[PDB]
RNA sequence: AGCCUGAGAAACGGCUACUACAUCCAAGGAAGGGCAGGCGCGCAAAUUACCCAAUCCCGACACGGGGAGGUAGUGACAAUAAAUACUGAUACAGGGCUCUUUCGGGUCUUGUAAUUGGAAUGAGUACAAUUUAAAUCCCUUAACGAGGAACAAUUGGAGG
């Protein structure tokens, strides 16, 4: 038989802009940002990422380009 | 100003209340009167939606403006004892 | 009402007896040269725990000092005062050690029956009778006529009669009760008069260490004859 | 130099806007209102306050209650009933407010509603939060946690660092006398009220005693007719006009003054009586409550 | 010290009033200055509703304000308004 | 600066710390130890001060397990790294021993009280596990992986 | 429930026996010092009305519990040798 | 061992002794990185030098 | 300014007269002088807490009395530690990312407001027991206690 105070007034949120759960937990943000920045790393240079698979050599799985040199010219 | 960081003042007249474009600097500016000197200076309210909040003859606290009318030095930080950003965000009600 | 640290460091209190420490009451022994009865019971012997417990034990006739029942809590018992407790039937005696701290010794009745007290002085009392002042503030009327100052007396403790005496002698073994070399049992080898105040004795140990202590601090225990059971 | 910076910042905190005071040398009793949700015991706090002040065990204290608290100034208490009409009237007229909070139950819409109405019309002289029903706790951990979070939410409501007192038990049906004694210690030594422009431009009063003047012949001729009314109280704001004043009895309507009879106080205030000692006398601890018992 | 100067001008004016009518009883203090604040007063009002007089409860307090000449006129009030933050 | 930013992020990700506050804390203690080693190298060889203090410092670092037992020289004490301290942290040690599937799984395990170090359980993951204490890191006796009750959601599923 | 006793002293002049009790409850909550007196009464062949206990800190990690109990030769001895607060905690 | 000597309980450390050990750790040059203590390189090292020369 | 007790005081404890104040009254008269708290602008922020429980002190005296002593409460001024989630499976889409050099290069597994499955639980709620003068805290500890619309992470900056 009493008027309960609702959650907005119980914590005066107001008009703050909306954020994400990745932003709400500061560890997860630095997990998701790191995995994304690890993904970008494989797109510029290359990572070893294991040797030949257990199945054996199945060809250079993504293309061979002839006119491309990638050595650091001393 | 003076030797202090935040000076108090009275809102004398919201000059440029009848500007057309909403975020014009002449729209945002507010003429106030610093109490410690009895002086007349001009300060910026950070948004027109908060120029709606500032009322005439109110103890208005103002500070420096560090970064359309280049040279206005002061900006309004508090109104009647309440933080102005909180007023605009609708956190507290302005005590009059 | 001094602090525990400002209390004398040779009747020991650990780091948990509180910031305070009892002061001894007025009695025979001096203030600096005293061990109070509550500290003897509950801090050294630990036959009780609390001030109220020691109050109850001392209130019933259960602790006897020098043959007489002692009631109050902080009766001073400084040096070589026998403490007979009958419910354990033990007798404790207070000596020092080489470092200079109170050491308690357990004794039975045969050696507990007598005391060994140093003579403070001798005069003639009222009526023309010679009387004898110990360091225990005990006065013996009608003494042996050979017992001068700085003698030592074996005392009956039941009739207070002068049972025996030991003479101040070069070539005798002693115990020190003061000075920077306090508590170093050794033999007196030399006496230096220095007439005009503060005569000195030169006292070496049984093991070749010489040092200078003053006669007032010197306390004769016996030539060889350690009449009290020193701890082994 | 940093001492000069601190001194300048303190003076720039000290300044204000120069508003008109308009307070007379014989000051009217300052208004202490008691506002809370229903069933929190604002009537009981009124009983125990008036008992600490004038030693009278009021069985049913109603209406305004005037008490002298110093040799210079005097207060009067009004409990607000549980209707928002009385809440808005007393809110716009109040000077110091005791905002009751029901403890374990937390905040209530009545409290937040009154706080916002108060801050919108005019922030009064002093506001204090009082927090009750603290005997209704089983673990003191929960007790102090509720106290801390309620103090924080209340601070964010009105301002940083407001006074929030705690009243534990209900001993004699009255309150803990020590608790209300320190409360009265806070609300005894007082400062001049905040000079709001509405109270300092309009003349207002709170009706201490109300009487019906009607000829019983007129009563017999028409049971529903225009009756004349005697309202006795304290003129508080600016000065009334000499004649032809318009009034608006809050919750009735606009009327005109037929007669003003000026008359001396029933709480005479020893400064005004003798018109440099500290204590108050049992000659001097009065009470004026013409509607209560 | 512009603040203290303005407050001292306000106090000079608040002294000049009551110093300019601390001079005569009936003409000034009763007729000119009205009935000053703080003093106790009995008010006789004529024409109050009998429904009020019957339903008068002692709990609900009675507040009397002064209606001024501007407060007695009807017209179109143009206001700046805003909904409350917590209103649904 | 981008170099310090990407470096701190690499450390955080490969050892999933919470924040660069924790990173700077490890950097601070690493800098203090490295400074002490620098002063000891400022002293000359066969001086008793350097001899005893450097032997003490190397023995502390070995007995907490950062410096390898092979190299025991002050040049390698200079070459000590925050990557080595973070490899000695407890959370990465759970992940490397293989009680967890991932480093964040190790973090949440250590938070909700499943692993123990020796005899008492350990609630904090920034614990610096000594080399003598490394081998005794297992599930606690009150954890549903170690024994005890079948647990909360298993209880609600069994009901 | 399982009991160990170290440092047991007769205290003859206070007429009381002081021992440090290492009681261990495995898999149970704490020991209920009333029940501890009830056990120690027959564990040292005396009356429950002449035993008391205090101290009683529970060790870290559960299991061990270190308490200090006292057995007096007579209930009257307990009455005139106990402090009032321990007497009230006992209930006499 | 003191607690078991005369089996009296001890009050868990008070504000005075706690603030004293707090000001000592604030003024000292020690740090506890792991299980072992690290010390600053001043008067301790100087004592090593003095003792070795002596 | 003078005096009084007492082992110990020129006690400020008392008195005596003068001076300077202040209170009660039936106007004849009578007694009395310190510290702590709040404001010190009109706008501000650490308790008017509990017990002598232990150490210690004073008494006719085991029992009476202690303004030292401890116990408690507040704190984002700092400082210390670290929650707000962990891990699978399936289906579907083919692009994701990058650059010096830009209508131009490089690299290859990436996502989804998709669909379901797992486990773990500590904040909190809390029977008790313990702690202690009495309580709290600490240690024990039965029973509860996670699906986002929640057990509800913020503050600033840039940009569509
Ligand atoms: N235990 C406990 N009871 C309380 C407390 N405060 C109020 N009460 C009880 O709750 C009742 C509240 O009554 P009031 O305070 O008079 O309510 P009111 O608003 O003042 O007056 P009403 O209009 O009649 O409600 C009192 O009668 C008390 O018996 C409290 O702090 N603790
Ligand atoms: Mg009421």
């Amino acid at each position: 038989g009493k008027r309960q105070i609702t959650w907005q007034i119980q914590k005066n949120k107001g008009l703050t802009p909306n954020r994400k759960k990745e932003q709400r937990n500061p560890r997860v943000k630095k997990r998701k940002k790191y995995e994304e920045k690890q993904k970008k790393l494989r797109s510029v240079k290359a990572v070893y990422k294991g040797g030949e698979g257990p199945g054996g050599y199945q060809g250079e799985l993504s293309g061979i380009k002839t006119n491309l040199v990638k050595s650091v010219k001393l | 100003f003076g030797g202090s960081s935040h000076a108090k003042g009275i809102v004398l007249e919201k000059v440029g209340v009848e500007a057309k474009q909403p975020n014009s600097a002449i729209r945002k500016c507010v003429r106030v009167q610093l109490i410690k000197n009895g002086k007349k200076v001009t300060a910026f309210v950070p948004n027109d939606g908060c120029l709606n909040f500032v009322d005439e003859n109110d103890e208005v606290l103002l500070a420096g403006f560090g970064r359309d009318i280049p040279g206005v030095r002061f900006k309004v930080v508090k109104v009647s004892g309440v933080g102005l950003l909180a007023l605009w965000k609708e956190k507290k009600e302005k005590p009059r | 009402h001094q602090k525990r640290l400002s209390a004398p460091s040779h009747w020991l209190l650990d780091k948990l007896s509180g910031a305070y420490a009892p002061r001894p009451s007025t009695g025979p022994h001096k203030l600096r040269d005293c061990m109070p009865l509550i500290v003897f019971v509950r801090n050294r012997l630990k036959y009780a725990l609390n001030y109220r417990e020691t109050k109850a034990i001392m209130m019933q006739r259960l602790v006897k000092v020098d043959g007489k029942v002692r009631t109050d809590i902080t009766y001073p018992a400084g040096f070589m005062d026998v403490i007979t407790i009958e419910k354990t039937g033990e007798n404790f005696r207070l000596i020092y050690d080489t470092k200079g701290r109170f050491t308690v010794h357990r004794i039975t009745d045969e050696e507990a029956k007598y005391k060994l007290g140093k003579v403070k002085r001798v005069q003639l009392g009222r009526g023309g009778v010679p009387f004898l002042v110990t360091h225990d503030a005990r006065t013996i009327r009608y003494p042996d006529p050979l017992i001068k100052v700085n003698d030592t007396v074996k005392i009956d403790l039941e009739t207070g009669k002068i049972t025996d005496f030991i003479k101040f002698d070069t070539g005798a073994l002693a115990m020190i009760t003061g000075g920077r070399n306090m508590g170093r049992v050794g033999v007196i080898t030399h006496r230096e008069r220095h007439d005009g105040g503060f005569g000195i004795v030169h006292l070496k140990d049984a093991l070749d260490n010489t040092f200078a202590t003053r006669e007032s601090n010197v306390f004769v225990i016996g030539s060889e004859k350690p009449w009290i059971s020193l701890p082994k | 130099a940093r001492q000069a910076a601190r001194s300048h910042d303190i003076k720039e905190k000290r300044l204000h806007v120069p508003l008109v005071d308009r307070l007379p040398d014989e000051p009217p009793p300052r208004l202490v209102v008691i506002v809370g949700p229903p069933g929190v015991g604002k009537t009981t706090l009124l009983k125990s306050l008036v008992r600490r002040y004038t030693k009278e065990t009021m069985s049913d204290p109603v209406g305004p209650i005037t008490v002298v608290t110093s040799k210079k100034q005097r207060l009067t208490f009004i409990e607000c009933p549980n209707e928002l009409e009385a809440m808005i009237d007393m809110a716009k007229v109040a000077d110091i407010v005791l905002l009751m909070i029901d403890g374990n139950y937390g905040f209530e819409m009545e409290t937040m509603e009154f706080l916002n109405i108060l801050a919108n019309t005019g922030m009064p002289g002093n506001v204090f939060g009082i927090l009750t029903h603290l005997d209704l706790f089983k673990k003191p951990s929960a007790l102090k946690d509720a106290k801390k979070r309620l103090k924080h939410r209340l601070w964010t409501e009105l301002y940083q660092g407001a006074h929030l007192f705690y009243l534990s038990g209900v001993l004699n049906g009255r309150y803990p006398d020590r608790e209300i004694h320190n409360l009265s210690r806070f609300l005894s030594v007082m400062k001049n009220p905040r000079p709001l422009v509405w109270r300092n431009t309009h003349p207002y009063t709170i009706i201490d005693n109300y009487r019906d003047i009607t000829h019983p012949t007129k009563i017999e001729e028409d049971p529903l007719c225009d009756r004349t009314i005697e309202l006795s109280g304290y003129l508080r704001g600016t000065n009334f006009a000499a004649q032809g004043q318009r009034v608006h009895i809050a919750g009735v309507g606009d009327f005109t003054i037929s007669k003003i009879e000026e008359l001396p106080d029933p709480c005479p205030t020893p400064a005004m009586e003798k018109a440099p000692r500290r204590r108050l006398d049992e000659k001097d601890k009065k009470l004026w409550a013409p509607m209560a018992d | 010290q512009w603040y203290e100067m303005q407050k001292a001008m306000l106090q000079k004016q608040l002294d000049i009033n009551k110093a300019e009518y601390a001079e005569l009883d009936e003409h000034q203090r009763r007729q000119v200055e009205g009935y000053r604040a703080g003093k106790y007063a009995r008010l006789v009002i004529e024409g109050v509703p009998a429904e009020f007089c019957k339903n008068f409860q002692p709990r609900m307090p009675i507040l009397v304000g002064g209606l001024s000449a501007t407060e007695d006129r009807f017209g179109f009030v143009q206001v700046r308004i805003k909904r409350h933050r917590w209103h649904k | 600066e981008a170099a310090r930013l990407d470096s701190e992020l690499k450390l955080v990700g490969e050892y999933g710390l919470r924040n660069k506050r924790e990173v700077w804390r490890v950097l601070l203690t690493l800098s203090k130890i490295r400074r002490a080693a620098r002063i000891l190298l400022t002293l000359d060889e066969k001086d008793p001060k350097r001899l005893f203090e450097g032997n003490a410092l190397i023995r502390r670092l070995v007995r907490i397990g950062v410096l390898d037992e092979s190299r025991m020289k002050l040049d390698y004490v200079l070459a000590l790294k925050a990557e080595d301290f973070l490899e000695r942290r407890l959370q990465t040690l759970v992940y490397k021993l293989g009680l967890a599937k991932s480093i964040h799984h190790a973090r949440v395990l250590i938070r909700q009280r499943h692993i123990r170090v020796g005899k008492q359980i350990v609630n904090v993951p920034s614990f610096m596990v000594r080399l003598d204490s490394q081998k005794h890191i297992d599930f606690a006796l009150t954890s549903p992986f170690g024994g005890g009750r079948p647990g909360r959601v298993r209880r609600k599923k069994a009901k | 429930v399982t009991l160990r006793t170290r440092k047991f002293i007769r205290n003859p002049l206070l007429s009381r026996k002081q021992m440090v009790v290492d009681i261990l409850h495995p898999g149970r909550p704490n020991i209920s010092k009333d029940e501890l007196r009830e056990k120690l009464a027959t564990m040292y062949k005396a009356q429950k009305d002449q035993v008391s206990v205090f101290g009683l800190r529970t060790q870290y990690g559960g299991g061990k519990t270190t308490g200090f109990a006292l057995i007096y030769d007579s209930p009257e001895a307990l009455k005139k040798f106990e402090p009032r607060y321990r007497l009230v905690r006992a209930g006499l | 061992e003191y607690e078991e000597t005369n089996f009296v309980r001890l009050p868990k450390e008070s504000k005075k002794e706690r603030a004293k050990r707090a000001r000592m750790e604030g003024r000292s040059g020690r740090m506890n990185f792991g299980g072992e203590e690290f010390r600053e390189l001043g008067e301790g090292a100087e004592r090593i030098s003095r003792l070795t020369k002596a």
